[PDB]
């Protein structure tokens, strides 16, 4: 009923859709868009299912166009979603893309073989390698933005609506998307004083989703790279290996950081953060967990190839969840990792 | 204490500060810090109004903002030329029906 009214208002907002698509259901929603399943007829092909993405009408034109440019320039290959057409009336923009029938990550998580986990990660890295080659930092890598069809072995990374460009990005439009402080003696202690409390706040990029943000995002590092997407891929992999999703459950950035420190260790996180300009102080030290023991204890070692997960899986996970973004594995490197033996 | 903005953080806490000491630290104080719960059944986690970019304006209610003079002006402006220029390169390949006449 609510979806029914949403659909009616979508045809009203972009009337050309009424003469092309039968809008059937809402299939996804985020902060910046809603996605609908529709049917259409092709001029020179069969009937096709189509995903219609309605962008929030507060989106700046440059942000809308940059998303389209990601889809046209980088998409349509290597497990990256492409674009068929786009319809605009005033501030209402609808992107039409091929529909891929896809699994619920939560529903299939504990009904996946270990080999299907390998194939899923391989195909995620193909998509990330592709977008990173164009200097796209996706920022919102997570299962709901990585469509997976198990039976067809088809995959699609979606949603460039939060992307940022690297300094040398090939997506031109991403380059254009939107009381002096004193030192004090509280530094690296549990103290507060009027000097440090009265400083302006640091602003750094953080568009994304709770539980998938890398430590350098959570701690407001101004210089973020494609490595943040590799962290997010590591979080997906952690969910696959542990059987837990969402793995992290945090309503604010520092709670998310505290959860990461319970997994990867406070001393380890503190040491890595110092390399990117951040001092972290914890009141109580928390040890790093062994990744194999953590995942197997959370998943329950059982049938599926899951009684004999190779060391290479947890080694790759350690490299994706590298607390230091400079050393964190890249997508091109991940495809060469021995975890993927017997697949190339 | 609070009156003089001076003291020590009640534990437990996490404190993050830029190393050059140019920005306000940010803090986390919780009654209970995170604990890895292995007993909760999988797939549960082991840890178990907005802004308009066009108008450069915070709003209290989205639908009222979409009706503001500022936003309607923008929505009908030539500011979407950058979008239209990309759309003009795409190929429309769907069947388009005439509007149905009652
Ligand atoms: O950009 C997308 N975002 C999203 C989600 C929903 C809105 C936030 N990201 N889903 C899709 C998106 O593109 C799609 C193309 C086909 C299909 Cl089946 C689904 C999608
Ligand atoms: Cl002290
Ligand atoms: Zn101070
Ligand atoms: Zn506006």
């Amino acid at each position: 009923a609510g979806v029914k009214k949403d659909i009616e208002k979508l045809y009203e907002a972009v009337p050309q859709l009424s003469n092309v698509f039968k809008i059937e259901d809402k299939i996804g929603e985020g902060t910046f868009s809603s996605v609908y399943l529709a049917t259409a007829q092709l001029q020179v092909g069969p009937e096709e299912k189509i995903a219609l993405k309605h962008l929030i009408p507060t989106s700046h034109p440059i942000r809308i166009a940059a998303e389209l440019q990601c889809l046209t320039v980088a998409g349509g290959q290597d497990n990256v979603m492409g674009v068929k057409y786009c319809f605009r009336k005033n501030d209402h923009v609808v992107i039409a893309m091929p529909y891929l029938e896809h699994e619920s990550f939560l529903d299939i998580l504990n009904s996946l073989s270990f080999q299907e986990v390998r194939e899923y990660m391989l195909n995620l890295f193909k998509a990330l390698k592709r977008i990173h080659q164009f200097g796209i930092v996706h920022r919102d890598v997570k299962p709901s933005n990585f469509l997976y069809n198990r039976r067809l072995k088809k995959y699609a990374l979606v949603d460039f609506g939060l992307a940022q460009g690297t300094h040398d990005t090939k997506i031109e439009l991403l380059k254009f998307v939107q009381p002096a402080s004193l030192t004090c003696d509280c530094y690296a202690t549990d103290k507060v004083c009027s000097i440090c409390l009265s400083r302006r706040q640091q602003v750094a990029p953080r568009a994304g989703t709770p539980g998938f943000r890398a430590p350098e995002v959570l701690t407001k590092c101004p210089n973020q790279t494609t490595a943040i997407d590799m962290w997010s891929a590591g979080v997906i992999f952690l969910s696959l290996l542990s059987g837990r999703y969402p793995f992290y459950k945090a309503s604010d950035d520092l709670t998310a950081l505290a959860q990461i420190m319970t997994i990867r260790g406070s001393r380890e996180t503190i040491q890595a953060a110092k390399t990117f300009g951040k001092s972290i102080l914890c009141s109580k030290e928390v040890p790093a967990q062994d990744l194999r023991k953590l995942c197997e204890r959370l998943r329950g070692a059982g049938a599926g190839g899951w009684n004999e997960v190779p060391d290479e899986a947890y080694d790759l996970l350690d490299k994706l969840l590298d607390l230091n973004p400079a050393s964190r594995i890249t997508a091109e490197e991940a495809l060469l990792h021995p975890f993927f033996k017997d697949m190339s | 204490g609070p009156g003089t903005r001076t003291g020590r953080l009640k534990k437990p806490f996490v404190k993050v500060e830029d190393m050059s000491q140019l920005y306000r630290p940010f803090y986390l104080q919780l009654t209970n810090m995170p604990f890895i719960n292995y007993s909760i059944q999988k797939p549960c986690s082991p840890f178990d109004k907005g802004y308009c970019e066009c108008c450069l304006q915070k709003y209290e209610d989205l639908e009222t903002h979409l009706l503001s003079e500022q936003h309607r002006n923008f929505a009908q402006s030539n500011q979407y030329q950058v979008v239209d220029d990309i759309v003009s390169k795409l190929v429309f390949d769907f069947v388009e029906y005439e509007k149905d006449t009652p």
